[PDB]
């Protein structure tokens, strides 16, 4: 579909990702994906972080959100770390964050925060090799309101890998987000995208 | 407001007017008397190691290009075209032998010189004095063990003199460890706080740790987890506080080499710093070798902070009195194994980065405290930093600087604000020196 | 699914709501819900308020939007009214609002306003008892532009009850929204979420 | 700008410079001379009835904690930690015996006293003068029939004296009805208007009702629906206007007990107020008893407004010259049946709340009028409030205050702005009194 | 469904559009539409503008985005051009814009921009006359981040006509957007809605 | 800042302090000395051709109603109710015999007169001096071949005198072509730049074209595509630059009648302008007839710009020092066929409209250059406009004004800023004239 030598703004990675969704459209898979993401957003929205972990997150998960340094489109000499990790969590690291959220002394959680997620553009495709690896792509708008007049809205595309876990439940085993905004104007990125 | 007379900071740095965190006129005045006058963190050698390598950085509200010259030096310039003032470079880092302005095509060298002007002969003929049209250059650019600072003020002290007594504390980790590198790129987040709020918090605020970060300490299982919710008190002499003439200062928590890092990194770090400490005892002495593997929360006046060992490195970039752009890098020891380095960097960002759960604990504190500074009934109120006053010493046989021989105290706040008042009421560096002739005596007054 | 004693940030109400969607996923119901909400958003967007009332709203409707007072997460003594009603309309009250919108002297309606709604995260489940009561959950982003440079964006989760009315048409019989932002930064909340 | 000399309000309050609604320097000056000087609405007994109950409230741009003491009194304090100025309380209401600062853990009592400081003995020893570190307390806190006001200025008149002639009008509903309660929590919305725009509109603007609210009147079927689009004129002597020395004022629309409420509440209300009126005739007189069930649109200077009977209660919280945070509560009579109370509250919010269709009618009016005050060619223009000038009386045998014996007029604007000019050009309360020695004569000058 | 004499705020055009979706709900068509729009948003998001043109855009396309002048709701005498065209492109005009985006001297494209689209409220209906003309309606939120701290969010409803092109691929033959915000507060509207 | 003494613009307009693009106090000062003093574009006859037709327009930050009177004249008024200052008209265009205020119903005529006040007899009786309550009227409203300008300053020169030497250049296209019409409505976009950035860019910046617009030139295939990325240089005498006493100026690119329009319109336009040019040779002369079909990038001081032939017409509406609201119309020749007119309009918007790919090229240039003007280290820096200085002539036998006989130069910047300095340091029009007695000598000083 995409020739990156012609489509000059396209990253090799992006061209790779779009190819898996263009070939096989499994209508029922897209619907499964939709359900999975809707329920996950629902649990996150009501702040059921333990339920989230228990029901949506695989034990081998990699939960990654990066922030890419701004570099020339035509830059080809400078080769130092291109991105830093806002998140790069394994299951136990998520669990640390979850406990931090539930801790009665997390003063920033009082009064209670309000989250509202909007998941769109869901695409789903089984991996070519691992027949048990489901690729799901989706975009999120995440709205967080707190303390009367604080409002932060986050925007992102999520490249996920979901796999049937124990009890046949499909769980997230990889979430990768290249956060679009280099400098955050949201106070922090302390939300689960 | 008359900054020559206005007592913004009381004698001995005991208190500050709350307005200093909200006053826009004062913010403007700081641009001149704080930021245009003092040393400001730019980057690290490890970020621009090869000729032509450059990053952009903020100095106050100004943007500058910091570029590695062919001769191995580093020069910094205003990121502003000399023609009609368009921002020259739009990326944060790269490698190049020059910068071309996208407005009319003027070409500047990595050395800041005006090198080419399109159609020069045909339009300007020989009129254009290119020699006089180089990018406005940052007067002073110096290094502290690879950490690059710049200063717009040519009259400033050399950086080492500027660091004053604080330098002795940093040297074990900055020099004797074999050197540090900065892992980029940094996280970048805007908070609605005055730059001084996080600056003062990192310079000398160990008191808030147990309470502010109760949830994080508990959750992370880090080596300081015993202080969660002020459950326990740091042992007798668990550390100290120091400050210096030009404002820099830091807290010292003995032995806390793994710092804020969650249990998953504690063993390795504690093993690494211990092994190194052992070699250093022979080279620099037991005390200094211990300082190396001791947790330093330090602010290099005015707006650069760090947590050694934890390896958090911050720049509090000023935007306005209630807005600050936080840059967060990771500092790692050059000789650490790559994988540890990588994981330390992630852990630094995990705890203090854009989504750092620890840094998040601090948000409301920094933001409301700053914002309250604008509130009518608080403007003329006094922020207190009197804790441990009358117990600090100066000229100690072992620990140099004005020093509070207690882990928790406000010694470092006093020194920070003493230097801040002096600059704000001073028109230049000589006046500052004159205003600072009795600095340590002022800081120890009842001792 | 959720243990509120463990998932400490979760309200009893929220835990209740998520349970109805997790058990039975009726794929065709979700699609009906989607259609219903899309058409309703479409009518609202073009300002066909009478059509909205006629085709989307049940005569026994309760249209409620609340604003919860900020209280300590650990507050258990203070027991005065927790929320006020931004909206708490019966069919006739909606009709008053609709007529107010269509009145030729509603000066604020000139020039004409522009609405754009984005409905996402649709979930649907029949009630356990009332086999004719459809529970629909959905999130809305509502964008309102007026007078050249005024732009207000609202964000909310909608807990709806829809029921077949006269002519078999499923109509809204209950909409409940706990508005996420305590202090509105949108001039007013004069929109139908 | 020189506020001692600047004529912001013309003689007799006939006109105001349009800049008063847009000028930021003046806004800052109001913080001192209006908000720090006068009585400001905080809350109601019904909102904090039990010991330890508290709400936060704004006073000007300041935030305060208003807490019910053990002895049944109410004290208010700046919501700001005395240590480094972090905002103490982050919720809007609750019950507690004290407040702990999340930054360093200082514990303040509901009485504002510094009660605990973590590690006090170990860190501060005996140095800390806690007695001197209580929350900055609001000097004056007084009640008007359960309605709690605060004033930062100790020199202010008692609240009753401050209400002046306006008090006589409110007493039938505030006192003689058996008492009111405020149904919380309030709606909260930010509008892009100066606080004075809605303040002046509620203080004396019946003229806009028919036209501004044409659509709402028509739609709601309320008891004033005949005025929609200025179709009809309020009968001869359908009401009046009054104002007072310290700025408060109100319009009176005879008998309009169901007020803005749509037809669905008219019968019940009209029945309720009529029955009560009948009992009151015997106790307070026919006139006053009628006032009770008459619609009062009133502003209690400077930024608290209400519509009795309709039961709308407003606080216009100032943010900046073109920003205001509107708090909307419902006032209900204590002896009304619960269900009516509940429905009156919903109806109040339905009409004047965040999505109040009536309040919405007013938005553009308040916002553009305020915003136009910043526009260069309008700054020095004159807002007119000359309607009914030369027909107001003072010292009437029946209706006290400066009184316009007409439902529609600008009498109340004149009194509001007269008091506003006096304060703005005054440095303290004595100067205000001196500037107000001939207030009513100024207001009736051509009569 | 809609009587514009009763529903006084409704434009004749709007009433026309809603009628085509209310009659026949072809569930499989809505799903095709969804896929088409999701893939198109995906290509646009990764900046595969040539792929977009090649795979999503018909050779006879009209790509139109208008900005309507604010006029009295009760205005009936003033009859000068009601709108201007922010976009009114034929295929070749889009191609000019695409080449401008890919040009190595488009300085504004360095560093690389970040786009994230959220497509919702998809409705689909075949035209009554042209059995090969698919009407698709959808709403977009378009988020564009660049140069560290620049963030622009666009909101719009898209009235599309899609038709099977060469190789049976359904392509866009008409996109019409009446942009909701009269005065743009986004620096420019240089994005493909 | 003292604008009587402050040298914001150096002698001969050679340089400007970068702060002029960021300084808010100066912006405020411009409101008075630039915008309230000079001629500002309002609309075109073609936009309000019939009696009662009106549009709103900005003048500086003020909003005005521009209305076609019954007698065929045009009067303009502040869009502000004379009662309590609510914005009178909320739409951008329409037709009406008057405007009614939605706050209290006051009815103003299209002639600005207060015509009706609800319940006038009953409320005001005979007190209301309506005659004295008309909308604040814009003192001067004049036409240049259908292009309507307004000026709040009665002392201003007639518009033709104001246009000075620039008028000669515009006349072939504005007058001799048979007339232009403006195709509305305009696009409207806010950019984060100072109004002077695009103003100076359109007044005399041909230098940036090749480089700034490299991508667009290349992509569009327009008649200037050879300059993409500064590949080629405009031939010897490919055009010129001129400027005038009151600040207006423009660049002239010979023969570029199809201008920025992509290849799809080149043939038709080049055919149209050529045919017309041929008829004009006989009427106005070869030179002037050629000017007609030559591309003029012009700014009519202070904030109205245009590209004749390309047909782009701009208003840079000032909001604050770093915010500007850009209005973009299309200018077309009245006798062009309708379909071409339609397509020229689309093409104008396509290239320079809200999504104009050309206009987009310029964004970053205008925005960062303006924003850098606020940056501490740039405030006192000098923007250079010295290109071609010492080669401009005045009083040429053929081309009037101060003229640079070169397509690319900064002649027009010099004249623009010379006039800007004069006004900013002047209190009124007489002072400006006094400050401008040697204007052309100042502009040609080394020639
Ligand atoms: S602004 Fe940089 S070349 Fe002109
Ligand atoms: S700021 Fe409150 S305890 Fe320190
Ligand atoms: S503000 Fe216009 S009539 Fe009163
Ligand atoms: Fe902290
Ligand atoms: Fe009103
Ligand atoms: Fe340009």
């Amino acid at each position: 579909m995409i020739n990156i030598q012609e489509d000059k703004l396209v990253s090799a990675h992006d061209a790779e990702e779009i190819l898996r969704f263009f070939n096989c459209h499994d209508s029922a898979l897209q619907q499964e994906a939709t359900t999975l993401l809707t329920q996950e957003a629902h649990l996150l929205d009501i702040q059921a972080y333990r339920a989230w972990l228990e029901h949506c997150v695989g034990s081998e998960v990699q939960y990654q959100v990066i922030s890419r340094e701004l570099r020339a489109a035509s830059e080809r000499r400078y080769k130092l770390n291109e991105a830093m990790n806002v998140y790069n969590e394994n299951f136990q690291q998520l669990k640390v964050r979850v406990e931090h959220q539930l801790d009665p002394q997390n003063w920033g959680n009082s009064p209670k925060l309000r989250f509202t997620r909007f998941i769109t553009n869901v695409q789903a495709a089984m991996d070519v090799n691992d027949k048990e690896l489901l690729h799901i792509r989706s975009n999120v708008i995440l709205h967080r309101a707190r303390r009367g007049n604080q409002v932060d809205v986050f925007y992102a595309a999520r490249e996920d890998k979901w796999k049937r876990g124990e009890g046949g439940v499909r769980k997230l085993v990889q979430r990768f987000v290249d956060y679009p905004e280099r400098i955050l104007q949201t106070h922090n990125l302390m939300v689960f995208l | 407001m008359n900054y020559n007379n206005k007592i913004l900071v009381s004698e001995s740095g005991l208190s500050q007017k709350h307005l200093i965190h909200g006053d826009e006129e004062l913010f403007q005045h700081e641009l001149k008397t704080i930021f245009a006058r003092n040393w400001l963190f730019l980057t690290h050698d490890s970020l621009i190691p090869a000729p032509g390598d450059y990053v952009t950085a903020k100095m106050g509200i100004d943007e500058v290009i910091v570029s590695r010259q062919n001769d191995g030096s580093i020069r910094a310039f205003l990121n502003v075209c000399r023609h009609r003032g368009k921002t020259l470079v739009s990326v944060e880092a790269g490698n190049a032998k020059g910068f071309v302005c996208s407005y009319h095509g003027w070409g500047f060298g990595s050395n800041g010189e005006l090198q080419s002007v399109p159609f020069e002969k045909d339009l300007y003929g020989e009129s254009l004095n290119k020699k006089c049209l180089g990018l406005k250059e940052v007067a002073r650019v110096e290094s502290f063990h690879g950490f690059i600072y710049g200063c717009f003020d040519q009259e400033a002290p050399p950086l080492m003199d500027y660091l004053g007594d604080a330098a002795w504390y940093l040297e074990p980790m900055f020099k004797h460890s074999g050197g540090l590198e900065l892992v980029g790129p940094p996280g970048k987040v805007v908070i609605k706080a005055n730059w001084k709020a996080p600056a003062e918090n990192f310079v000398g605020d160990a008191y808030h740790v147990g309470w502010t970060h109760a949830s994080s300490l508990r959750s992370g299982e880090s080596i300081f987890s015993s202080l969660a919710g002020n459950a326990a008190l740091p042992p007798e002499g668990a550390g100290l506080q120091m400050t210096s003439k030009y404002g820099s200062g830091m807290g010292v928590l003995w032995d806390g080499y793994s710092g804020v890092h969650s249990a998953d990194l504690v063993p390795e770090l504690m093993a690494f710093g211990g092994a190194k400490q052992e070699r250093l005892n022979k080279e620099i002495g037991d005390v200094r070798a211990r300082i190396y593997r001791s947790h330093l929360n330090c602010t290099v006046f005015p707006n650069n902070s760090m947590l050694t060992c934890s390896g958090v490195f911050k720049v509090w970039n000023p935007i306005d009195a209630n807005t600050t752009e936080v840059w967060t890098y990771a500092i790692v020891e050059k000789d650490m194994p790559e994988d540890l380095k990588r994981r330390l960097a992630d852990s630094v960002q995990r705890t203090f980065g854009p989504a750092g759960f620890w840094e998040s604990d601090d948000n409301d504190n920094m933001e409301t405290a700053s914002q309250n500074g604008k509130k009518y009934q608080s403007r003329d109120s006094d922020l207190l930093s009197n804790l441990g006053f009358g117990e600090d010493v100066y000229g100690d046989a072992v620990y140099p600087g004005v020093v509070g021989k207690s882990a928790i105290g406000e010694t470092s706040y006093r020194g920070f604000y003493r230097a801040y008042q002096a600059h704000v009421s001073s028109s230049n560096w000589a006046e500052f020196e004159h205003a600072s002739s009795t600095w340590h005596t002022e800081l120890t007054k009842t001792t």
